[PDB]
RNA sequence: CCGACUUACCAACCCGAUGCAAACUGCGAAUACCGGAGAAUGUUAUCACGGGAGACACACGGCGGGUGCUAACGUCCGUC
RNA sequence: UCCUCCUAAAGAGUAACGGAGGAGCACGAAGGUUGGCUAAUCCUGGUCGGACAUCAGGAGGUUAGUGCAAUGGCAUAAGCCAGCUUGACUGCGAGCGUGACGGCGCGAGCAGGUGCGAAAGCAGGUCAUAGUGAUCCGGUGGUUCUGAAUGGAAGGGCCAUC
RNA sequence: UGCCUGGCGGCCGUAGCGCGGUGGUCCCACCUGACCCCAUGCCGAACUCAGAAGUGAAACGCCGUAGCGCCGAUGGUAGUGUGGGGUCUCCCCAUGCGAGAGUAGGGAACUGCCAGGCAU
């Protein structure tokens, strides 16, 4: 369960998920999972994908999480009316723009890394793709 | 200046010959002697600090500086602005007189003597030391002082390094190993 | 609201006065200040009153 | 119950807007005493023919044309007036 | 250090004089010499100057760096300013205290005629 | 009497590579606003004073947001 | 009710039972002025003394400090220290900002009488923005005003105050 | 007129740091002494006074050198005003404006008044 250890404030505005991404390159490993669509990744979603992806490669190589849930999401309880202040923080999410690399992988063959990212992307709401490192 | 004159006639040239200094004032000279003594118990008794201040004015003929807390530290129960220490700085003839008095009379009078350490030069050549007991100075009348109270002696020198610092101290027959 | 309003009356005897506040639990001594007297158009001693 | 009673917020407070900012911009022709900028602190410093009040209000000490400029080693923003 | 501290001391009087737009008599002091310049309000041009590094002043001065040297240079600088037509200036001690030669120079200027 | 080393432990500060921010800014637009000048156009369209009002329950749509679930023909603001 | 920040869309202003915090004071010095001074933190060395007290040097450069929240500001310091002192002055007030209004705020300069400084100058409270309550009704002091036939007086008015 | 130096500015990092070298005729700085003028919560360290023996060490000035700081295009990208579209949590088209970062590069300041010293 990825989550900031402490925060300056406990609630944040809804905001908008606009623009393209920063960090669209495979900077740490050799292979990567790149987000094609935009949306929200919950810490549970990110962690479930990480379990499948690290277990797929039989605990070999190295696994990098490139995204962090830093945006808290509040939800009003069931059967409460509108107003009476903002809701309580239920979970955390990261905002995802098209092109952002979500996971990186190294130390394993490309055919195995491709299969591992397939299982991992089965857990994510956003469309993904397989990318490799390139020399700029 | 009975050791200031002693300095300028042989010690300056002595360092000159053995260190190949380009100019004579490159030979270092001690600029000041700082007499520090932090009581640390004025919080328990304000009145022991004035007596301590009188003690340091006897050993060296100067009125000491009463230092302030400068910051609140809860580990020692001090609040800033509280008198916590005693300080004197001596330069020139008064500095030389205290220096010769220390080395000739007092330093021999150190109990359980083994000399003085040569590694406490802070890396920049400035010596600092602590004497364990205070009766060693004849200025204070034995049996008239309430308690033994040591202090720290730091020799701040123009020397930029400990190697030439040791040359200055040794040329004064300072007690090195 | 520990500080309480006090009146400073001129020693020139013209009845003019200023008003201010003083903490009386500490500094219990009287307040004295050379202040301008608009009536005699001079600076005179003002003494605590009220 | 049929409805769940809510809580209460604790953040309802705010203070009035103080109408700060620049009153006359560059090129304005002002009379003496005209307020140029109302400030918290000295974001703009007083230049020639410009005075600074107790709350750091910059005002014209002469008739003329307002000019903003950057001067000094610290690149601070000064307001001066060309007398016209 | 030393020169930096002196500039920080002088800065407030220097900037206040610049704001007032007053002709400013700047005094400089060194252990061997003392310097004085009358500076135009715009601050870039000088109008008159007098110093103890000067052929005319040195022969009379027994030893430069004295209060009598300050009196000589003050009278000299004051007469030069007077004969050019400058009569009202503002003193700028340039971060020095108004005690010795700065006070001596100012005192010398008073009798000869400057208004400050 | 002050010492000199060592190992696969923890490891702060620091360096290199990565992201995030309404209550971060060593950067920074487009617009909007204020002022000066010039032409053309506009039934003075502008200001001031005075006689008379009504109105102070708004609605949806676009764009920028808070709240809600980027739920609501929801709710609360800005602007058209 | 008031102050600070965000929402608030780079002028002003801008709502919600939106997100966060404070005020109902304090100080005759913590104000005025003159002179002087410059931190946090870390390393090295040093009696008790150690992670952390006072001391010396170095690095570093405001990462400190501001009587109290937050924002903006502050080295020419608005931060720290000392001497002297009461301008925390009286009558005004060009002009301007901000409010539907009541009102609130800024202000050079003029007059009188002051303080500090050699002088140029600075000073009409405090680094600024909260620390607050209309009118009526009364209380107190003064007053070149009024005084129900006249001279007083009561009462009223004006000014200063509760 | 050339160089060196001091003061007061312009300007506000292309100008500031670091590293290396270089200067004492004059100047500058260190420096000598101090009942004294004056000063230290003590201290002639700083401030002050009386001086010029020594020295350019530090500092300061100057010269050189990119390990930094800094400045920095062209192109592209982000955004965005107006008008129009779509698969409308976000985009696209016409047109106008057009960053930030980064890159190639630049870069060891330039300059004004006066005063002094050396040289012509
Ligand atoms: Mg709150
Ligand atoms: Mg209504
Ligand atoms: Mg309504
Ligand atoms: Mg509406
Ligand atoms: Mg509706
Ligand atoms: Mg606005
Ligand atoms: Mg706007
Ligand atoms: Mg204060
Ligand atoms: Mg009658
Ligand atoms: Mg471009
Ligand atoms: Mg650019
Ligand atoms: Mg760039």
């Amino acid at each position: 369960m990825l989550q900031p250890k402490r925060t300056k404030f406990r609630k944040m505005h809804k905001g908008r998920n606009r623009g393209l991404a920063q960090g669209t390159d495979v900077s740490f490993g050799s292979f990567g999972l790149k987000a094609v669509g935009r949306g929200r990744l919950t810490a549970r979603q990110i962690e479930a994908a990480r379990r499948a992806m690290t277990r797929a490669v039989k605990r070999q190589g190295k696994i990098w999480i490139r995204v962090f849930p830093d945006k808290p999401i509040t939800e009003k309880p069931l059967a409460v009316r509108m107003g009476k202040g903002k809701g309580n923080v239920e979970y955390w999410v990261a905002l995802i723009q098209p092109g952002k690399v979500l996971y990186e992988m190294d130390g394993v063959p490309e055919e195995l890394a491709r299969e591992a990212f397939k299982l991992a992307a089965a857990k994510l709401p956003i469309k993904t793709t397989f990318v490799t490192k390139t020399v700029m | 200046a009975k050791l200031h004159d002693y300095y300028k006639d042989e010690v300056v040239k002595k360092l000159m010959t053995e260190f190949n200094y380009n100019s004579v004032m490159q030979v270092p000279r001690v600029e000041k002697i700082t007499l520090n003594m932090g009581v640390g118990e004025a919080i328990a008794d304000k009145k022991l600090l004035d007596n301590a201040a009188a003690d340091l004015a006897a050993i060296s003929g100067q009125k000491p500086l009463i230092t302030k807390a400068r910051k609140s530290v809860a580990g020692f129960k001090i609040r800033q602005g509280y008198p916590i220490g005693c300080k004197v700085t001596l330069r020139g003839e008064r500095m030389w007189e205290f220096f010769e008095r220390l080395i000739t009379i007092a330093v021999p009078r150190i109990r359980d003597f083994r000399g003085l350490s040569a590694k406490s030069f802070d890396g920049r050549g400035n010596y600092s030391m602590g004497v364990r007991e205070q009766i060693i100075f004849p200025e204070i009348d034995y049996d008239k002082v309430d308690r033994v109270r040591g202090l720290d002696i730091t020799i701040t020198t123009t020397a930029k390094s400990d190697e030439e610092g040791r040359a200055l101290l040794a040329a004064f027959d300072f007690p090195f190993r | 609201g520990i500080r309480e309003k006090i009146k400073l009356v001129s020693s020139a005897g013209t009845g003019h006065f200023y008003t201010t506040t003083k903490n009386k639990r500490t500094k219990p001594e009287k307040l004295e200040l050379k202040k301008f007297d608009p009536v005699v158009r001079q600076h005179v001693i003002y003494k605590e009153a009220k | 119950a049929h409805k769940k009673a809510g809580g209460s917020t604790r953040n309802g407070r705010d203070s009035e807007a103080k109408r700060l900012g620049v009153k006359r911009f560059g090129g304005e022709s002002v009379l003496a005493g005209s307020i140029i900028v109302r400030q918290r602190g000295t974001k703009f410093h007083a230049g020639a023919n410009v005075g600074c009040g107790r709350d750091h209000t910059l005002f014209a000490k002469a008739d003329g044309k307002v000019k903003f400029e950057v001067k000094g080693p610290k690149n601070r923003k000064f307001i001066s007036i060309e007398a016209e | 250090d030393k020169k930096s501290a002196r500039i920080r001391r002088a800065t407030r009087a220097r900037r206040k004089l610049q704001e007032l737009g007053a002709t400013r008599l700047v005094v400089h002091r060194t252990p061997r010499h003392i310097y004085a310049q009358v500076i135009a309000p715009n601050g870039s041009e000088v109008l008159v100057a007098a110093s103890t590094v000067e052929k005319a002043i040195a022969e009379q001065l027994k030893y430069t760096g004295n209060k009598d040297a300050a009196a000589a240079v003050g009278k000299a600088v004051a007469e030069r300013a007077l004969e050019k037509g400058i009569k009202d200036v503002s003193f700028d001690r340039s971060g020095f205290q108004y005690h010795g030669r700065v006070q001596a120079l100012a005192d010398a200027a008073r009798e000869a005629g400057l208004q400050f």
